[PDB]
C-alpha cells in the first residue's frame, strides 16, 4: 500500500536523478586525434584537462534531419522534462488524491516519457558513427527502474481500481 | 631562343601560322575526373531496401 507508494516515489527521484547525471557529463567516450570524454554538449581530452564544444552537427534530407534530432540532443532534454512532469504529477496524486483518473494518466505520461527516452538513447547511439561512457549505462538503468516503476503504479492503480469496484459493489 | 622545344604543347591552329609540328604521338581528350565512390549511409531505405 504505501510501501508501495513509497517505493515508487524514491524509484522516480532516483531514475530522475540518473537522468540529470546522464545529461551532466560522461555521455560517451572516444578516442580523438588520447581519449576524450563527453556528454552530449562539449568534448574534454585527456592541453590536458581543457574542455570545448564539439557538439558541431555540421562539419538525402533524413541524415540533414537525423542530424537536427542528434543537434543539442533535443529528445532527452524532452524526455526529462516529461519525467519532471511525470513526477510532480505522481507528488501531486500521492496526497490528498480526490481524484482516481489522474493516476492513469500520469503513469501513462510516465511511460511515454520512457519511451521517448529509449528513442533518444537510440537518437544519441546512432549519432556516434572505442568504448562508452558511465552515463549511458546510468541512463540505461535508469529506464530499467522507470520501467519497473511504471509497472508497479499501474498495478497500485489496478488494485485501487479494484477496491474502488469492490466498494461499489 | 630555343632549337627544338619536347614538352606537352597543344597542336593550335594559332601556332601553326608562326611554326610547325610532329604528329600527334600522344592522343587525348577532355574528361570527367569524380571520386572514388565510398560507403554512404543508406538509412531510413534499408528498411526497404
Amino acid at each position: 500500500r504505501g510501501v508501495q507508494m513509497l517505493l515508487t516515489t524514491v524509484g522516480a527521484f532516483a531514475a530522475f536523478s540518473l537522468m540529470t547525471i546522464a545529461v551532466g557529463t560522461d555521455y560517451w567516450l572516444y578516442s580523438r586525434g588520447v581519449m576524450t570524454h563527453s556528454g552530449l554538449w562539449r568534448t574534454c581530452c585527456l592541453f590536458k584537462g581543457l574542455c570545448k564544444q564539439i557538439d558541431h552537427f555540421p562539419e538525402d534530407t533524413a541524415e540533414y534531419f537525423l542530424r537536427a534530432v542528434r543537434a543539442s540532443s533535443i529528445f532527452p532534454i524532452l524526455s526529462v522534462i516529461l519525467l519532471f512532469m511525470g513526477g510532480l504529477c505522481i507528488a501531486a496524486s500521492e496526497f490528498y488524491k480526490t481524484r482516481h483518473n489522474i493516476i492513469l494518466s500520469a503513469g501513462i505520461f510516465f511511460v511515454s516519457a520512457g519511451l521517448s527516452n529509449i528513442i533518444g538513447i537510440i537518437v544519441y547511439i546512432s549519432a556516434n558513427a572505442y568504448s562508452y561512457g558511465w552515463s549511458f549505462y546510468f541512463g540505461a538503468l535508469s529506464f530499467i527502474i522507470a520501467e519497473m516503476v511504471g509497472v508497479l503504479a499501474v498495478h497500485m492503480f489496478i488494485d485501487r481500481h479494484k477496491q474502488l469496484r469492490a466498494t461499489a459493489r | 631562343k630555343a632549337d627544338i622545344a619536347i614538352a606537352p604543347l597543344t597542336i593550335t591552329l594559332v601556332r601553326e601560322e608562326v611554326i610547325d609540328f610532329s604528329k600527334p604521338f600522344m592522343s587525348l581528350g577532355i574528361s570527367i575526373m569524380i571520386k572514388k565512390p565510398q560507403k554512404s549511409k543508406p538509412g531510413v531505405f534499408s528498411f526497404l531496401d
